[PDB]
């Protein structure tokens, strides 16, 4: 079950590929293979090693013309060391982001990017949080992208103080910057900051909202 | 890494 090409796959073109650490790395598409329930693609990585990946595992080496992606898009975008990272489009290019894409990454990270910054996965699943393998990441994307675009947040200006959740405890904590859909808050027993989502019941306005 | 996520632990 052999293939050179398959659609816009073709044997030969340049591609991103995701190793096991879970970064992404380029490659040359080698071959083709369809084996037992669909397809397998067989990168070999440009620095080190092949591997034998599924579609959602591969993306294009190439931006993707902006109005291509939309929210719940399957992307790999630049995670700032420095890695390529899995992850959805929560927000696509607008005034109130200065042109930028929201990602939420796999792990749960946030961050804002550019359209030079993030590659199209080659075959998504058609639910595109289904290869999410953290539990509480993929809920909440399937959550998140059926809601869509009804998108409760809270209005927090820097300077506010407010309580925000992480590994179970509710910290004291102080909103530093607001851009767009983020909050960068100052964890103020520790002193370290996080970039965290408007509309995260990690946010006690936000929690208690709800 | 050190992030938290999008929700509560759990």
């Amino acid at each position: 079950g052999e293939l050179s090409k398959d659609g816009d796959l073709i044997v030969s073109m340049r591609i991103l590929g995701k190793k096991r650490t879970k970064t992404w790395h380029k490659g040359t598409l080698i071959a083709i293979q369809t084996v037992g329930p669909g397809k397998k693609y067989k990168v070999k990585f440009d620095n080190k090693g092949k591997s034998l990946l599924s579609g959602n595992h591969i993306a294009y080496d190439y931006h993707p013309p902006a109005d291509k992606l939309y929210v719940g898009s399957r992307v790999v975008a630049k995670y700032k060391q420095v890695w390529l990272y899995a992850g959805i489009v929560a927000e696509t290019p607008n005034v109130k982001n200065k042109l930028r894409f929201l990602i939420f990454f796999d792990d749960g990270y946030a961050s804002y990017v550019t359209q030079s910054e993030l590659y199209p996965i080659c075959r998504p699943l058609k639910k595109t949080w289904e290869d999410i393998e953290d539990i509480s990441c993929r809920d909440f994307i399937e959550e998140y992208v059926t809601a869509y675009p009804n998108r409760p947040m809270v209005l927090l200006k820097s300077g506010q103080l407010i309580k925000t959740e992480a590994e179970g405890t509710w910290w004291k904590s102080r909103v530093e910057e607001v851009d767009g859909s983020l909050v960068r808050i100052l964890f103020l027993d520790d002193k370290r900051c996080e970039w965290i989502y408007r509309g995260s019941t990690r946010l006690e306005p936000m929690f208690s909202m709800k | 890494k050190s992030t938290g996520g999008k929700a509560p632990r759990k």
